[PDB]
């Protein structure tokens, strides 16, 4: 009674969330580069955002917080182009700390 | 063609030239140096070649 993949698939948040576009998820910073924040949130991509200047100082690696995701993977094709290109990161937007 | 009745009008002349002697000299470096609004050619170029259209397959 070993559970399969298509089990765990259709029953995963991503799976079951639909699309991304203005979903409210929670992240977890794991990197910052000066202002920017590079924020983890379940997906295969991170999103950087960049510090906000009402608290700055509270976005320290491994606060928790709220964005409205709008892609999970940023890509397009240009003129000429036989594939996508990816930037290899999401673009979400910072709303702040997640207030446990 | 007298410089004495007309001190004022050369007074304008000659504290513009001034004037416009700095801005030319602060506009070349500054904009180089100054980040606003779009990028440079030297630093847009830099950037494309990082992610560079493929119109082949591989």
């Amino acid at each position: 009674n070993v559970e399969s993949f298509a089990s765990m698939l259709r029953h995963s948040p991503l799976t079951q969330m639909g699309p991304a576009k203005d979903k409210l998820v929670i992240g977890r910073i794991f990197h910052i580069v000066e202002n920017d924040l590079y924020i983890d949130f379940g997906g295969k991509f991170h999103c950087v955002c960049r510090r906000p200047e009402v608290d700055g100082e509270k976005y320290q690696k491994g606060t928790r917080v709220r964005l409205r995701l709008l892609d999970l993977e940023l890509t397009s094709r240009f003129l000429g182009a036989t594939t996508d290109t990816t930037v290899l990161e999401a673009n979400a937007v910072l709303l702040g700390i997640q207030e446990s | 063609f007298r410089d004495d009745a007309c001190r004022k009008e050369i007074q304008g002349f000659l504290d513009c030239a001034a004037r416009a002697q700095e801005a030319r000299k602060m506009r070349s470096i500054q904009e180089t140096l100054g980040e606003s609004g779009s990028l440079l050619p030297n630093k847009l170029n830099k950037l494309l070649q990082r992610f560079p259209n493929k119109p082949y397959l591989s």
